[PDB]
Parts: C-alpha cells; structure tokens; sequence
C-alpha cells in the first residue's frame, strides 16, 4: 500500500497498452517516411489531424513526441527547397492546412490536456509562419485565430492580454464582416461588452519571481508575449478604455452596463 | 593661449546642434546604448566650434543592431551640397545612465581620437533630470594612450604600457564661457515669445513644479547608484583578491616548496623546481580596471554629486521656506 | 470646418532655418528648405527640416527634388514621424517667383504649406508667417496666390522646451553650465522679491485713495492657493517631521559622500 | 522534504528581504527553483513540484486560505496523502506551521508599515488560542532581530518605526562593509 497502484491499470497493461504502442507506432511510421509533403502529392492532412485525437482517447504521453515531428515536418519545408516540394507562398489549399489545420487541434488538445507549455509552443509554431511566410494574403477567414486565441493566451498570458486580444478581434472584426456576411444584432453589443469590462482587472504581476535573485536581461518575457499582439511593449492600463470609448462603444454596448 | 595637449583646442557646441540633439526623445523604452549622432564644427575664436549635427540612426526593436554606412555618407553629402564642408570632430549619446563614458565608449573614442586628433566625446544629462550642474560633458583621450594605440593585450604586455602610468582622472575642457555670436535669431524669438501673450513661456516652467513632487526623483537615483555602483565595487574587489592571490599567497606555497626542493641539485637540472616557478597569467596593474574602471569611479562620484547637490538646496529652501 | 488653419512649430524648426540660412546655402538673403513633420487635420505638427540645393533669382527658381527624397529617405531612417509637407523661405512673403516653388512641390501630391521667415528688425513682424492655398481647382497659367494666412499655437513634444529657455537665458547672459540649479535658486527668491513688489504696488493702490480693480478676489485666489501649496499647513508636528524629513536626506546625502570616500579607497590600494 | 524545506525557508527568506540577508547559503532550494521561476509560461499547477510553486508563491504572500488545497486535494490528486497512518497528524503540523509562518512573511514585509496590533485579530486571521500566540509573537522578538514591543496581558502589540526607504541606507552600508572588511584580505596578501 505504501507504492501499489489501484487495479484498473493493472488489468489494461495487461491486455491494453502493447495494442496502443501499436497505434502510436503505426501513426508514428508512416507519417515520416513515406506519407508527409517532403515530396508532392498525396494529402496528409486527413491523418495528420488523428493522432491528437489519439492522445486525449486514449494516453497524452505522445503529444510531446508528435508536436516535435509536426514541427520538424514544417521545418523540413519552410525555406529548405530540398526538392520540387509544393511551395507554401500561393498553393493556398496546402498552406492553410499547413498554418490553421493542425494546429487549432494542437492548441486545443494542449489546452484541454493542461499541458500550457505546449500549448504556448504552438501559438509560436504559428507566429513562425506569420514571421517567415510574408509574400501570400493573409489566411480565409481570419476572425477564427484571434477569437479562439483568447481563451489559451488568457491563462498562459493574463486576462489584460486577453482583453487586449479583444481590441485587436474588433479593429479587425468591424471591417471584416464585409467578407464574413452577417447581418444578426445580438454579436454587436456582446462584441464591445467584454471588450471594455475586461481590463481593469489585475496590473499587479507582481516582481516575487526577480526580488530573491539578480536583475538580469528579464524585459524579454515582457516582450515575448506583447510580441504575439504586435507591440514591443505590454497593454498599458485606463487609456485601453479610452481609445474604445473615443468612438460609438459607449452606445453600442448593452444598455444594463452603458453607465459603468 | 588655451589649449591642452596636443594641438585640439576647448570646443563650443551652439545652442543649434544642443536642439538637434535635443529633437531625439529619450524614449527606446527603458535603456540601451547607441552613439545617436557625429558632431560637426571648425576651428575658430578660442574653441572647436561646433556648428551643426545630424543624427546618425540605428535599429531599435528590442537591442540595438547596426546599418551600411550609406547613411553617413549620404548624409555628411547632403551636409556638404547646401554649403560645402564635412568635418567629423566628434559624436554624442544621451543614453539612460547619467553621465557616464563606459570602456566601449572608451574603445570607440579611441579608434576615433587616433584617427582625427582634433575631436572630443560628448554626453548630456537625458530626462532622468537630477539636473544639479552640467547638462552637458566634454572628454577628450589623453596622448599618452595615443602613442600606444593599436589595441590593449590580453597577456602582461600591457605592463610596459602601464608603467608610463597615463592620466585616468584626467582634464574635461569647459564647453560655454562666452557667446556664440549665432545667439542673434533666438534671442529675436524672446521678445514675440514674451512681452505679449503668456501662451508660450510657461510651458517652458511647468516642468520645475512637477521634477520636485512627481514619483521617486532622487529616491529612483539613489537607488540606481544603490546598483551600478555596488556592482562595480564587488567586481573590483574580486578582481583584486584573485590577481593579489597570483601576486602574493601562491609565490607563498612556492617558496616553501622551493624550501622542499632546497632551491636546486646537483646530478640534474632544477626541472621540478622549474615546473613549480612558472609566472601566473594576471600581471602586477591589469589595465582595463585601473584606466577605464577609474574613468567610471570619477563618473560615479560625479553622479553622486549630481544627486547630492539638488538634495542640498532643498534641505536650505525646506527648512527656510517653512521657517517663515 | 475646411482645412488646416494654425501651425504647431516649435524650436528646432527655426534654429535648422537659422542654420541654413546663415551660415550659407548659394543665396545670400533668399534661402529656401522643405520642411518636414505631419499634421492633425486642422493643425501642422512641424518636427525637424533641412535645406535643399537651390537658386532664387528675380527670373529663375531650381528646386531639386530627388535630393528632398534622398534627405526624405535619410530622415525617414532617423525616426518614422516625418513627411514631406511644403516648403520654408526667407525674406519676403509675396513674389511672382514664389509661384514657381508651389509647381515644383505640386509634383507631390499632398496640401502644400508655404513658410516665410521674415528677419526684419521691427517687433512689427511675427518671425515666421505661415501660409496655405485655395481655390486650388484645376489648371490656368500655373497656380494661385490667394493664400489662407494660418495661427500659431506651438507646444510640441516635451523635451525641445527645456532646451530653447536654456538657450534664451543665454542670449540674455552667457553663463557656465554647473552653476544651472543654483541660477533656478537665486531666481527662485528673486521671484519671491519682485512678488514683494507687486504685493506692495497691489496693497499700495488701496492705501494711497482708490485702485486694485486689478487684483481682488483673484490675487487672493492666487495667494490662498500659493500658502496651501508652498509651505503646507501650520501645525508643529509638520516642522518636526518636515525636520525628520531633512534628517533623513541629509543622513542619505551624507551616505552619498561615504560612498564618494568608499569609491576612493579601493580604486586606491590597487595602484600601489 | 519540499514542505520541511517550504516550512523554514520561506519565512527565513522573508526575513532575508526584511534585509536580514547575511544567512543565506548555497545548495538551498532557491537556485533549483530559478530554472522554473526564470519562466514565463506559468500556468495553473499540474505537477507536485508545480503545487509547491504555486502553495510557495501564495505563501510568499502571506495566503493560508489558498493554501487548503495544496495541503490536501493536491495531496489527494499525487496520491501522497493516504500512505501514512500519521497523516492526521502531518495535517495538523502542517495546519498550526503554516498558521505560524503566514503570520511571520505577512509581518517581515508589513514591518515598515505597522503601529500596533490587536491580538484579538491575530486570533480571528490565524485560528491560534491567546495562550499560544503569546508565545509565538515573543519567540520572534527575542531571536529575528526586529524592533516590536509585545503586550500579551492588555492584548496588544507596538512597533513605532521610522524610514520606509531604508533599504537603499541598507543596501549601501553592506556594499560598503564588504567593502572594508574585504579590502583587509589584500593588505594580507601583501603581508
């Protein structure tokens, strides 16, 4: 009793885990060797998606193993042009795949997982495209990165940081329902609601993770995440509020909450 | 007279290059260093006068990082073609420290002082403010180091550069003493500027009220030299203590070794005794400290007075204002 | 409300104009730049110009451009917040060879603004007198001289205003710099002595029979204001901690020199 | 051997920035844990050593509230709680030493800010009977070398101080104490 397991893994390594070593083995061959765009044809997105999927159905030990092949993949074809390789700058079919399809089940499987580590590497395997992939538009229907972003960058971030992801979603949100045809009434004020309550809510990141050690070069891991938003500096207190409120905000938003 | 050594005279900066120097924020974000322009002027009426600057770029989007000097020279020709000349008798910064000539600034300063003898190095007081005396700061390099200049040794071949014992503390020449005789346009604005509306003179003096009330001044500088200066403290006494260890208490061990070995033998030659007699590699006087550490120390203690000074006159007006 | 009706200049915009147009540019009296900045929609936000290769004459003007791109491109690099806007000019306001320079900068296409610095020495004139076209339609013989005269109301960006008073005072007096807090101190009582002064003069127009409509209740608003300020309110328990205070920043003052003592001493056993 | 480590040196480290710094000592847990807290990724804790982070930085804000989880459902969840017998004993210890040490890094920070204390109130935020924070309160006085006065039969506590800002007066006599007292040691050498 003092080092014993409960039974319910003693009856499943029994009978169960050579035949999911089995699976992880199985994905883990062919999506290397053979099956990956390391030449030109035959599509691999519709497998590539699966094995994510794998790692919340049945064990998460291999999400760590499977982000560093999709990534060593993506690094294999980025600017290497070792072969005749479809080319990531105008093929928008396969560079979509390549940027959104994969990896908005990476970060929610990395989320839904608890693994924030991982989950923050792969806002960066696409802020590594946004660096790298500058010659083609910008991907179809853009409101999906910057909507979904929020809630991961809310918990590996901070609720400022997501709250400042809000703004950057209506600047670009309030052009881009001329693509994103809609005409419903109640996305209107729920957009600006959450938008201005949001920030005021914690500055005090408080400096007990430097006071016990020296200073150092730290301003780094202020400017890593302000980065991913387009700014060298973090968002930057009442003034956020401001710069909504300099337009219609204060009578577009909800009629309970307009006084605040 | 009144020169120095050496044929470079006293320099002058017109209040023309001090606004030109001035249009540039002190906003980078916190802190990083960058040489933010050349300074240009001839030699006239008693000084160097320095009569225009233009400033000299650099990338800036977290570090710095440099640029083709497609800038400079393009530039120092868009200088010469209204007007012809080019004449680069020195360069400025006005990053966060203080006042201040670092050891790169000294290297740098030192590739520029060996190649054009007439120049000086130029610092100002940025919006750090403590503001007490000497907004602006003049240093040339002494000859002495001139004479010995390719660059310093990483070895104890410096030591025959170090017994010339060249000057650390040494002359800072007065850059303002009389008029610029290009006072005259500016001192045409004062009236249009003054005797007829006050919209344009106080904002000029709102800013005294709010360096004195505002957040931390001397506390935030205090605390800073709190840092710095610590630091260069402990990294000379450290430095002291290991090379002062090669100098005394490790010759200490090897004469009482020597003392073992009984100095020599006759059958073979003294190889063990040899092998324990080798010179360690720290010298007697290790230059980078004792010049251009010592050209901070002086800095340091000039900082000290800097934040003293403003402290002293609000210790007579506190205590007097009140007194009434 | 239609356009651009004020200029927001400020320093270092005439001192570039002084120092182009002496020392030298080809034309002795009649010089000529292109001044660069931006603009908020009714007002100009000049930042910083330069001069440019040129020749007025009573028959001929040379604005050569390209190098106004090549100047363009180096201050783009100096810092993101300069334009190409218009043009600068000395010595008079009013020419048939001033049209000649709008067709030269009409090659660009934005609203041009046309700045004369008038170096007269009468008090008469503004020093510089700022100038923007209309009835800008479509082509006659070349271009149009009904200018809108523009305002002025300066107040720039901060750290350019320290910089033209230390300047101005200068032009009064030319002074050595480590003195510069000490000369705010001994101008600080001497505002104090000229307030004693006015206070009398103030006092005085109601001792000799009638007068002080020119103070009141306002002068006092300023006075009442001036003693909740500087010094505080009048318990003792301010003198002591006020004195505990002084205390504490002559102790730190002190410990400023036990350092400076401390700096010494170790940067003096190792040159021996 | 991480809570007998968190129980001493928080607490201890606390009073290291009340500038009682002089007893720290290498190979404690500091250095190890500069690897993580170096970090920016910080998210909700789901490791052991995470738990002790996260109990580690509410305690370093003087917290015993939300520390309940990390004494027992973490405990639970790592599947560490249920291997002793003595369990309801640790969870007592830990309980009254946590009680004890939420109070002392509340007061080594709160030093320059303090007068006088209600006893009463340290009752109510800390659980322990007077008879017992009696103890406790004079047990730092004697050995911590901080300036309060104790009243424990009118219920009371006193501390008076002057100089928030003393951490620059303080910072600089040990740069300058490690100045003089280490200048010798070249003389000593040249001798």
């Amino acid at each position: 009793a003092v080092s014993g397991e409960d039974t319910q893994d003693r009856t499943d390594r029994l009978l169960l885990t050579p035949w999911v070593k089995f699976l992880w083995e199985s994905y883990r061959q062919c999506l290397d060797l053979l099956r990956n765009n390391s030449r030109v044809e035959r599509l691999y997105h519709d497998i590539a998606q699966q094995a994510f999927k794998f790692c919340l159905q049945y064990t998460r030990k291999a999400e760590f193993r499977k982000l560093c092949d999709n990534l060593r993949m993506h690094l294999s074809q980025i600017q290497r042009h070792h072969n005749q390789s479809t080319a990531i700058n105008l093929n928008n079919p396969e560079s979509q795949s390549m940027h959104l399809e994969t990896r908005l089940v990476q970060l929610d499987s990395a989320i839904s997982m608890e693994l924030w580590q991982e989950a923050f590497k792969a806002v960066e395997d696409i802020h590594g495209l946004f660096s790298l992939s500058k010659k083609p538009p910008k991907p179809q229907l853009m409101a999906n990165y910057y909507n979904k972003v929020s809630t991961v960058f809310w918990k590996s971030g901070n609720a400022l940081f997501h709250a400042s992801t809000l703004h950057r979603l209506y600047h670009l949100s309030r052009e881009m329902r001329k693509n994103l045809t809609q005409d419903e009434m109640q996305r209107m004020s729920t957009r600006v609601l959450l938008a201005t309550l949001s920030i005021p809510i914690t500055p005090e990141r408080t400096d007990i993770a430097r006071l016990l050690d020296m200073d150092g070069i730290i301003v780094e891991k202020q400017r890593r995440l302000a980065t991913l938003l387009g700014l060298q500096a973090p968002p930057t207190r009442i003034g956020l509020i401001n710069d909504m409120v300099r337009f219609n905000v204060l009578q577009y938003v909800v009629p309970e909450v307009k006084d605040l | 007279g009144g020169s120095g050594d050496s044929a470079v005279k006293q320099v002058q900066i017109d209040g023309l290059v001090v606004l030109k120097i001035i249009k540039h924020y002190q906003e980078e974000g916190q802190g990083t260093e960058v040489v933010q322009g050349v300074l240009l002027g001839l030699v006239v009426e008693d000084r160097l006068e320095i009569t225009n600057c233009f400033p000299f770029p650099q990338h800036t989007e977290d570090d710095a990082d440099f640029d083709e000097v497609q800038y400079q020279m393009e530039m120092m020709r868009s200088l010469r073609h209204v007007n012809i000349d080019h004449l680069h008798v020195g360069w400025y910064q006005s990053t966060y420290y203080g006042s201040f000539v670092t050891r790169a600034l000294l290297d740098s300063q030192f590739s520029y002082q060996h190649a054009i003898e007439e120049s000086v190095v130029l610092i100002y007081d940025p919006i750090k403010t403590a503001q007490g005396s000497l907004s602006l700061k003049a240093y040339r390099l002494t000859p002495k180091l001139m004479e010995v200049c390719k660059e310093k040794d990483f070895s104890p071949e410096a030591l025959k550069k170090a017994n010339i014992t060249f000057e650390h503390m040494f002359e800072e020449v007065p850059i303002v003493i009389k008029n610029s005789h290009l006072i005259n346009v500016l001192m045409w604005e004062l009236e249009k500027k003054s005797a007829v509306a006050d919209k344009h003179e106080l904002l000029s003096l709102a800013s005294s009220n709010h360096l004195g009330k505002n957040l931390q001044l001397l506390m935030d500088r205090v605390d800073e030299m709190s840092q710095d200066i610590v630091k260069y403290n402990t990294y000379m006494r450290n430095t002291s203590k290991q090379q002062q260890q090669k100098h005394q208490y490790q010759q200490r061990r090897q004469q009482e070794n020597m003392q073992r070995q009984s100095r020599g033998e006759p059958p073979l030659p003294e190889e063990d005794l040899s092998k324990l007699f080798k010179p360690p590699q720290p010298p007697a006087r290790m230059d980078s400290l004792l010049i251009a550490g010592q050209i901070n120390t002086y800095c340091q203690n000039i900082k000290e007075f800097t934040a003293q000074n403003l402290g002293k006159l609000f210790m007579a007006q506190a205590l007097q204002e009140y007194n009434n | 409300f239609p356009g651009g009706r004020v200029v927001r200049l400020h320093p270092v915009i005439l001192a570039s104009i002084v120092d182009s147009y002496e020392r030298r540019n080809e034309g002795a009296a009649r010089v000529i730049g292109t001044l660069l900045g931006t603009v908020d929609k009714h007002s100009v936000e000049v930042t910083n110009c330069f001069s440019v290769p040129h020749n007025e004459s009573e028959d001929e003007v040379a604005v050569d451009m390209e190098f106004a791109k090549n100047m363009y491109e180096l201050h783009k690099k100096v810092s993101p917040n300069e334009l190409i806007l218009g043009w600068y000019a000395t010595g008079h306001d009013i020419t048939e060879h001033s049209v000649l320079i709008h067709e030269y900068y009409s090659r660009e296409a934005p609203n041009p603004i046309h700045l004369t610095v008038d170096t007269s020495l009468q008090n008469g004139r503004m020093s510089i007198k700022a100038y923007v076209s209309t009835s800008m339609g479509v082509p006659g013989r070349t271009m149009g001289v009904m200018f809108t005269p523009l305002t002025v109301k300066y107040a720039y960006y901060d750290t350019e205003r320290i910089g033209v008073d230390l300047i101005m005072k200068t032009c009064f007096s030319p002074n050595r710099v480590i003195g510069l807090s000490s000369d705010l101190q001994q101008v600080g009582g001497a505002s104090a002595r000229i307030q004693d002064a006015l206070s009398t003069v103030l006092q005085y127009a109601e001792d000799v029979l009638s007068g002080k409509v020119s103070a009141d209740n306002t002068v006092g608003r300023f006075l009442m204001s001036l003693v909740n300020q500087v010094p505080k309110i009048v318990p003792d328990d301010f003198e002591t901690m006020l004195n505990s205070n002084i205390n504490d920043l002559l102790m730190v003052t002190y410990l400023a020199n036990l350092t400076q003592s401390q700096i010494a001493l170790n940067e003096k056993l190792v040159n021996l | 051997y991480l809570v007998s480590a968190m129980l001493l040196e928080i607490p201890y480290m606390a009073a290291h920035e009340s500038d009682a710094r002089r007893r720290m000592i290498s190979k404690q847990f500091h250095h190890q844990l500069r690897v993580g807290e170096r970090q920016p990724l910080l998210g909700p804790p789901e490791s052991m050593r995470e738990h002790v982070v996260a109990a580690s930085k509410a305690m370093k804000m003087g917290d015993w509230k939300t520390c309940h989880s990390f004494i027992i459902n973490e405990k639970m969840n790592g599947k560490v709680w249920d291997l002793f017998p003595e369990a309801d004993k640790v969870r007592t210890m830990l309980v009254r030493k946590i009680q004890e040490e939420s109070l002392r890094t509340y007061l080594f920070t709160y030093s320059s800010v303090y007068d006088s204390i209600s006893m009463e109130t340290l009752s109510d935020m800390f659980e322990l009977d007077l008879p017992t924070v009696h103890s406790i309160i004079s047990k730092m006085i004697i050995n911590e070398e901080l300036m309060a006065s104790l009243d424990q039969p009118t219920q009371t506590v006193v501390m008076h101080r002057t100089e928030p800002t003393a951490q620059q007066n303080l910072a600089l006599q040990l740069a300058e104490k490690l100045g003089s007292l280490v200048e010798n040691n070249e003389r000593v050498f040249d001798h």
